């Protein structure tokens, strides 16, 4: 167990219109070999991973459009170029009052070794920052 | 929440990355 891939990384607040995990040791988690790159997880070793993440979107009202909120995990084979969606969900905030809609995500899955894992959403326009430590992505191996 | 439990997990300066994979697989079980 001291051995297993563990991974947790929390979103950067300084970047703009991105969801860019934050890289810096003093605030990621990288042990037994799974490790950021490309803003992606890269899985050390084959084996069943649990894998999670969570998004905070916050906004002060509401346009005329129905904004939709999606928050999706993917993964690209080690040697390939094929993004396939492993887990999504779809949010509505709206259907003057501030509003707040958290996306969360999880789920087992077979990886392979160098496989890349993303948490992406499609609006960082709305992301928030004030609950430091709430949006955040990682894996572990079974 | 399950997502907020994952979160205090995550920033629990008393998990070390073994403690904390257990904590995470208990928290995904009843979740």
């Amino acid at each position: 167990p001291s051995d297993k891939p563990v991974a947790h990384v929390v979103a950067n607040p300084q970047a703009e219109g991105q969801l860019q995990w934050l890289n810096r040791r003093a605030n990621a988690l990288l042990a037994n070999g799974v490790e950021l790159r490309d803003n992606q997880l890269v899985v050390p070793s084959e084996g069943l991973y649990l894998i999670y993440s969570q998004v905070l979107f916050k906004g002060q009202g509401c346009p005329s459009t129905h904004v939709l909120l999606t928050h999706t995990i993917s993964r690209i084979a080690v040697s390939y170029q094929t993004k396939v969606n492993l887990l999504s969900a779809i949010k509505s905030p709206c259907q003057a009052k501030p509003w707040y809609e958290p996306i969360y995500l999880g789920g087992v899955f077979q990886l392979e070794k160098g496989d890349r894992l993303s948490a992406e959403i499609n609006r960082p326009d709305y992301l928030d920052f004030a609950e430091s430590g709430q949006v955040y992505f990682g894996i572990i191996a079974l | 929440e399950c997502g907020w439990r994952i979160g205090e997990a995550g920033t629990d300066p008393n998990l070390n990355h073994q403690q904390f994979r257990a904590k995470i697989l208990s928290i995904w079980e009843e979740c």
